[PDB]
């Protein structure tokens, strides 16, 4: 038995994050797309 | 999950750490 389920049986339950790994990776793709194509204007107004 | 007493009185219940079997119904992560 893994330690995750072992610690859960004593009240130590881990809450899942709001932003998943897929949603965080999509935020990084928007930053890269804005940095390569727009430069520094996508953070100080329109792209 | 309460949208506010001034708005309505309907509430949703989220049982953290269950698979909708050992408790609309929608199983989340």
């Amino acid at each position: 038995r893994d330690l995750i389920c072992a610690q859960k049986f004593k009240g130590l339950t881990v809450l899942p994050p709001l932003l998943t790994d897929e949603m965080i990776a999509q935020y990084t793709s928007a930053l890269l797309a804005g940095t390569i194509t727009s430069g520094w204007t996508f953070g100080a107004g329109p792209a | 999950i309460t949208p506010g007493t001034n708005t309505s009185n309907q509430v949703a219940v989220l049982y953290q750490g269950v698979n909708c079997t050992e408790v609309n119904v929608f199983q989340t992560r």
